[PDB]
RNA sequence: AGGAGUUGAAGCUUGGUUCAAAGAACGUAUCAAG
């Protein structure tokens, strides 16, 4: 009967979203040594050079390219800097960021699409058969979020942690850690309720600690490390947080599900394949922790 | 002897609606929004709000459960919205219209667009292969100035008409207006609801407002 | 009254008669997809081509001069892209367009720049999806 | 002497109006706009504004409902609209004309054709399969100038059968002019409202002006 | 001046009694759509395909020659992709159409691209739908 | 309506025949299905707000985005040889610089069903 | 130091409803009858 309910998805770590904008090593992006990131508008931005030798500035930078990484905004007198719509912090251990997913007002949020697609990833821990005609996905109402402040976001380096960990050169626009999100979402009770729904998120959490990451923990596994199960009401967000976040399939054994999907994708890419896959955290520092990439926290409350 | 139910939709969320005959590159938005197609400047449908509207006060009158044809609803939705059984044709009393944007001027104060390309996509859950979309989106915040003629026809019922189409309105605010928003989409807010009349003077129009605009 | 496929003609007397042996060619012998298995397209495909031409035939049927239009015989040739384009998604897309000559007749509509020779593609097209969906 | 009532229809919304005598496709238009077919251009018949007018004013004149047939108006209505019963028949003062689509240039300044597609769909309400259709529509900001003549038989008589007149457009400006109405389309208003003499000159014709010109 | 349909020809002797013996034959054995129940075409459906025969019986009967021009012929073979069409769509209307033969009336009418021809399938339509509406009507 | 040699109406096949004099004697590794996306993307994205704007001539802005993707282009020509290939043999540079001094919306619907055409006719063959 | 690959997929393309209603159906004049 439409029960409406206020989820406040706390970001236990860093969450992604993306939306298609991809920032090259120097197109839009402001990296100073400060370990901090601004960014510009082009529109601003390409006034603000063509109001001063057109031709000139264009053929200097284009000469100049690759090696930018924005000492020409020095060298040039460009230090006046009102190319500013709102300033990112930046985690290392070249460059080339993706931004977070925002509206037409420039200040971001999570569509519900991303929402329902973690919660399908969540319920559809039955086998996969479950296909664009099941009644029990057309009943459930995600909205969005309000729109979240430009401060609560970090930009991070994406690294594996297969053996030992090693960074990627792609930088992605995430969430800082511990940060509320709150939707509204609403179903019939016909056909799911708030049991399945902490009962499919807690199976979909156990099943991805027990059969994939707990043998990340354990298996192929040293001091480098140096939380489960808590409530549990955890889901992941789509952060890049893996082929078996996204996925179903560790239904419903550890062993032939793994060979299954170790034949799947990485026989007929590049790199060979068997046991077992790679790990993705981030990180921050001097100690370091880290803090594991696309994690979050789910909370259910009546009206 | 008409009455005119001014109002204001606001937008919450995108609101994609419609069908276009626009051509869609491939590199760019598919399945976008529909237009006022003068200017083709973002419109809402009126047969749109007039679907979700029979359907929304067709689930709370009826409490529940529905599953019946169209002219099969209750009484007051076919009083209100029409009929087409063959013994017992109703004209309906509601006049719904296509609703164009107003506040572009506002929009153009934040200097923003209208509307905005949403990017989706579609994992394939076996390998993990997407398959990606662009639907065109028009912004949160922005206002639709809207205007329902309804057709006096006998006193004894007009109260309960506007307290059925406020029931509508309300209904409204909890569910969408069109496309996919299930996933996020659509949700309105009916602000600043008005009732005058079109010619002539009804004696009992200011219990209407209270009934309704409150 | 005059379009070629190949050296083979349709007119507009006979082009169900074509749309009949066209769908009758995709049956009967269908697409294989670089495997033992069988193939045919699905009704979306296609119908997307039909939506993709009748975004042009609300446009002429609703005029009147003999000759088309440039904005007309621009979308007639994205038309041709996108046949192009959504040939190069699929295999199977690509033998219905090769079997069911759709190219040629497409070629044929820019050469004869004429109202009524895109009619007559658009009866051949709807043709074409009339005979997909009755068999 | 004969008078011609010279204005214009200016639409609001869409007014899909009338079916072709025309081959459909089977994946465009059911049920296209009627169009003169010489030069086709969308037409007003004049069937259908007389009709609606008709319907309207003895809706309004006969305080309330109307529940007859039109030989059964008052004698305002059927001396204005014509009669057809048995002996105590009335010649109609009223004469319409097709209404062409008067602004193509101005619509073609905008670059734009001159009517549109709508899409539309149903849902079932069972099974949610949803069913489209397209209707084909006159684009908004079309004008129609349009011109009636009207019968000056009884000088007496003149000033109310104008009040009347006056009456029914501005009671038609209030509601659709035909087809899919109460889904968003069909609203229109009256404009540039003058009357003018066929030949000769009314000697009170400024009161007849004056009184449609507000 | 004779039109074939199956094994036995109709003319203009015959066409109203052939229309009555294949509606009177819809009859009293209908056509099931893979459910439990029965299920026969509705009035909206034929009157579809007697609007499609209508939009060429307009102009045909104002017409000179006795062979029918070539857009008469373009619009009679595209009544015969539109009712290919429409009995795909839904079997309800495939069995009507098939078992009161009209592919092979328009494909023979087609043949012999004669004026009398077409009105003898117009005649023989317009007979089809009275008949139709004549046993059983809903009206 | 011209826009350098090639109409409303020739310009699939302008890409078409670029496209074929790409597939027999390519540059030495042929150019693959993402740099000429992200061409696409880029070109699409400047489009979506091209075309909803309302009238017939372009905006300051407008002319922005059309100069910052032209030093964008020259940013990815400037990365990979393959791509300056593929930039060379066709006039796309031209077109752009054409879109400078010609400053219409139609020229520039033009040029992106060009681009278009170029994605399409790429992945035909 | 970033490379590739998915750029939309599937489904419905109108459904049902009245499908010409009420009037006049020749009136007169020579002819004739008176």
């Amino acid at each position: 009967m439409k029960k409406t309910y206020r989820v406040t998805l706390t970001a236990l770590g860093p969450i992604f979203i993306g939306g298609g904008e991809k920032l090259k090593k120097y197109e839009y992006i402001f990296d100073k040594q400060k370990k901090v990131a601004h960014m510009i508008d082009h529109t601003k931005f390409t006034k603000y050079l063509l109001e001063k030798n057109l031709l000139d500035d264009f053929t200097s930078r284009v000469n100049s390219h690759f090696d930018l990484y924005d000492y020409l905004v020095n060298k040039k007198g460009i230090v006046f800097m009102p190319l500013v719509k709102y300033s990112v912090p930046v985690a290392q251990f070249m460059n080339d960021l993706n931004t977070f997913v925002k509206d037409a007002f420039g200040r971001p949020y999570i569509p519900g699409s991303s929402l329902k697609g973690a919660l399908r990833t969540a319920i559809l821990n039955d086998l996969k058969e479950d296909t664009k005609e099941n009644e029990v996905f057309a009943h459930l109402q995600v909205s969005d979020s309000e729109t979240i402040d430009l401060e609560n976001l970090k930009v991070y380096q994406k690294v594996d942690y297969s053996k030992t960990a090693k960074p990627l050169p792609l930088y992605r626009e995430c969430l800082k850690p511990n940060t509320e999100i709150t939707f509204t979402v609403s179903f019939d009770d016909e056909y799911l309720t708030l049991k399945k729904i902490q009962n499919a998120l807690h199976k979909t959490y156990q099943h991805y600690y027990i059969k994939w990451l707990k043998g990340g923990k354990v298996g192929e596994t040293l001091i480098k490390g140096v939380p489960s199960q808590n409530q549990g009401e955890i889901i992941y967000i789509g952060g890049g947080a893996g082929f078996v976040s996204k996925t179903l399939h560790y239904k419903s054994k550890n062993r032939d599900q793994a060979r299954n999907d170790s034949f799947d994708i990485l026989k007929q890419l590049f790199r060979t394949t068997y046991s077992k896959m790679r790990s993705v955290p981030d990180n921050v520092p001097t100690g370091k922790h880290y803090l594991e990439m696309g994690k979050a926290r789910i909370k259910l409350e009546e009206l | 002897m008409k009455l005119v139910i001014e109002g204001t939709i606001v937008l919450k969320t995108g609101m994609h609606i419609g069908g276009s005959s626009d051509f869609s590159a491939i590199g760019a938005v598919a399945s976008p929004v529909v237009r006022d197609t003068l200017t083709r400047l973002p419109l809402i449908p009126g047969s749109s709000l007039k679907g979700k509207m029979r359907y929304l006060l067709a689930k709370e009158l009826n409490n529940g459960i529905l599953l019946n044809e169209p002219n099969n609803d209750q009484d007051e939705i076919l009083r209100l919205f029409g009929s087409s059984e063959k013994d017992k044709i109703r004209r309906a009393r509601l006049k719904f219209n296509d609703i164009k944007l107003s506040n572009l001027a506002e929009l153009e104060t934040f200097n923003v667009s209208s509307t905005e390309v949403k990017f989706e996509n579609t994992i394939n859950r076996k390998t993990a292969v997407a398959n990606p979309r662009q639907i065109e989106r028009v912004i949160a915040g922005s206002k639709f100035d809207f205007e329902i003629f309804y057709n006096l026809d006998d006193i004894k019922e007009v109260e309960k008409d506007f307290e059925n189409i406020k029931q509508g309105f309300d209904l409204l605010e909890f569910d969408y207006l069109g496309g996919h928003g299930t996933r996020g989409s659509g949700r309105i807010a009916f602000e600043n609801l008005s009732v005058i009349t079109a010619v002539g003077n009804f004696e009992k129009i200011n219990t209407l407002n209270e009934i309704l605009g409150a | 009254t005059e379009l070629k496929i190949g050296n083979e003609k349709v007119n507009s007397t006979n082009f169900g008669d074509f749309a009949e042996k066209a769908i009758r060619g995709i049956n009967h012998k269908p697409f294989v997809n670089s495997k033992g298995g069988e193939q045919k397209i699905t009704t979306s495909k296609i119908r997307g081509i039909l939506e993709l031409v009748n975004k042009v035939y609300n446009r002429v049927i609703n005029t009147n001069d003999v000759e088309l239009s440039e904005n007309i015989l621009a979308d007639i040739a994205y038309i041709k892209v996108k046949i192009a384009y959504e040939s190069g998604r699929e295999p199977v897309v690509k033998d219905f367009i090769q079997r069911t000559a759709f190219t040629a007749a497409i070629t044929d509509v820019m050469n004869q720049r004429t109202r009524e020779s895109f009619l007559l593609f658009a009866r051949y097209v709807e043709s074409l999806i009339a005979y997909f969906k009755f068999y």
